[PDB]
């Protein structure tokens, strides 16, 4: 269930898990429905903000319906911390095949990540 | 104030189009699926499949409704259509639009009206009304036949909607292309005669408005 | 296809007591952690209603008199206390996958006590029969339970061909039917005969409810 993500910043995220998605290969996020990511890290800041950014075949979109506290879902320096993150897809949401999502997160960012290999359908 | 409205119900005939339309009002047009649903007097309800307004892409059909069916939109004016195009017996039916919720968690929360759709060769006939009187108890039941006329429906009040209470219309029954139904009504014995008892008939296929007074044989 | 199936079909309720329907789904409605399945009422000659989305979450305005459970692949509507304006049918429905689909229903009946009908008989309108018709019209009002029997009679004698009956759906308000019951002739076949006579057999009485008029 684990999938490849990239790390924009310094390496504080070591994995992110999506339900039905393996590795690098297509990942469906069926609009209207729940998308589900489980993500854990060890950021290098005392302390949270969460920002996602999505591009869907280069419409670059902030996304709508954000519940923006990490500690909402949810920490010091030095020390790992996980999240299980749950985003409702709107219905009507465009399909793609070339979808890039981009998130990150008290004195600048936390963790960063840019995954790839999702698809919208349905 | 969320409402979506139809078009009326209309009489096609086999081998015609039917542009049903669907106005929306009172929320973001925009954000929210546009579904439709079949459904036959006999049976239940068919989703028909579904058009996304915020995309503007090619419409979801299920498998019943490829090809002679096409949804389409009038984004500016909050309006959804469903054409059917080379109308069979089958197609005989209530057509109703219905909101997706935003996301599918809310279900179909909005749904119009309906637009029955007739599918006949036979041809719009206006009705005749005829007094249903007592011939020559505390309380009387007078009534209102409604005789020889295609297609529904008819609308029967009366006293224009003053005499609500004790009313009941009949459903239709068809015979040789035509219907026919009755509507009673139930007043004291001592306010008729004395208290005027008059049905409101509609038709409005053939343009007719009839008022019948109910006088004594 | 998702098939949704109902359990039961059809169900006689009485005021005050618990309506228990099923909806059963061939294959598993759930993604990730919520249910997609919605149940809806419909009246007669009106659109379906949803009462409830997702399950278990209750539509705001629909009373908790109504309440879904369930999961994965069987699902409940329970309806109590049940009320008069419960007479209706209620459909399941499912959101997981293309296409959507409807149960085939369950048509709710609110149980009350026993009444015999209201009759009354009419003669064919002058109006109608200088156009060469004429039909008689009984009227059966008010009555429970749906089954009910009526008996057309001219002169004395039983007529069969003819005769067309039409009852309500249950009444919203106090849970009767009503039927009406049209013996339609042509002016000719109606001025040869004097007596006609309309006769409810139901439930209620072993006694035929009859009325009658003479045309003269």
């Amino acid at each position: 269930d684990q999938v490849d993500v990239k790390d924009c910043a310094n390496h504080e995220i070591k994995k992110v898990l999506v339900p039905g998605c393996h590795g690098s290969e297509p990942c469906i996020i069926h609009r209207g429905k729940p998308f589900q990511l489980e993500a854990l890290f060890e950021a290098n800041q005392n302390s949270a903000k969460i920002e996602i950014k999505a591009s869907i075949d280069g419409l670059e979109v902030d996304v709508p319906g954000i519940d923006p506290n990490a500690c909402h879902y949810m920490l010091v320096k030095g020390q790992q911390y996980d999240i299980k993150y749950t985003w409702n897809v709107p219905k009507i949401a465009p399909k793609s095949e070339n979808v890039v999502v981009t998130v990150k997160v008290d004195n600048g960012v936390l963790a960063c990540a840019i995954a790839t290999h999702a698809k919208i359908r349905d | 104030q969320i409402q979506l409205v139809q078009s009326g119900p209309e009489l096609k005939k086999p081998g015609e189009t039917i542009k049903i339309s669907c106005k929306a009002s009172g929320y973001t047009f925009t954000n929210y699926g546009m579904n439709w649903v079949k459904q036959t007097p006999g049976k239940g309800l068919k989703w028909m499949g579904w058009i996304n307004p915020y995309t503007g892409e090619e419409p979801s059909y299920a498998d019943d409704f490829k090809g002679r069916f096409a949804f389409s939109l009038e984004t500016s004016a909050n309006t959804a259509y469903l054409q059917i195009n080379n109308l069979n017996n089958e197609d005989m039916a209530t057509y109703f639009c219905a909101r997706g919720g935003f996301t599918d968690y809310y279900g179909m929360d909005y749904w119009g009206q309906g637009t029955s759709v007739t599918v006949s060769s036979a041809k719009t006939t206006p009705p005749s009304v005829y007094p249903l009187a007592p011939g020559s108890n505390s309380m009387v039941t007078l009534g209102c036949l409604v005789k020889g006329y295609f297609p529904e429906p008819v609308t029967v009040t009366w006293n224009s909607g003053s005499a609500s209470s004790g009313v009941h219309t009949f459903p239709a029954v068809l015979q040789s292309d035509l219907y026919t139904l009755s509507s009673s009504v139930t007043v004291p014995s001592s306010t008729w005669p004395s208290e005027t008892v008059t049905c409101n008939v509609a038709h409005p296929a053939s343009s007719t408005k009839v008022d019948k007074k109910i006088v004594p044989r | 296809d998702i098939v949704l199936t109902q359990s039961p079909a059809s169900l006689a309720v009485s005021l005050g007591q618990r309506a228990t329907i099923s909806c059963k789904a061939s294959q598993s409605v759930d993604y990730g952690g919520n249910s997609y399945v919605n149940w809806y009422q419909q009246k007669p000659g009106q659109p379906p209603k949803l009462l409830i989305y997702a399950a278990s979450n209750l539509k705001s305005g629909i009373p908790a008199r109504f309440s879904g459970s369930g999961s994965g692949t069987d699902f409940t509507l329970n309806i109590h206390p049940v009320e008069e304006e419960d007479a209706a049918t209620y459909y399941c429905q499912q959101s997981n996958e293309d296409p959507w689909t409807f149960g085939g229903g369950t048509k709710l009946e609110i149980k009350r006590a026993d009444a015999a009908p209201t009759v009354s008989i009419f003669p064919p309108s002058s109006e109608q029969l200088t156009s060469g018709g004429a039909s008689v019209v009984c009227f059966l009002n008010n009555f429970y339970p749906k089954d009910i029997n009526v008996a057309w009679k001219i002169d004395g004698s039983e007529r069969q061909n003819g005769v067309l009956n039409s009852w309500t759906d249950q009444d919203s308000k106090d849970s009767t039917y009503s039927m009406s019951s049209t013996l339609t002739l042509t002016k000719d076949e109606y001025e040869r005969h004097n007596s006609y006579t309309c006769e409810a057999t139901h439930k209620t009485s072993t006694s035929p409810i009859v009325k009658s008029f003479n045309r003269n």
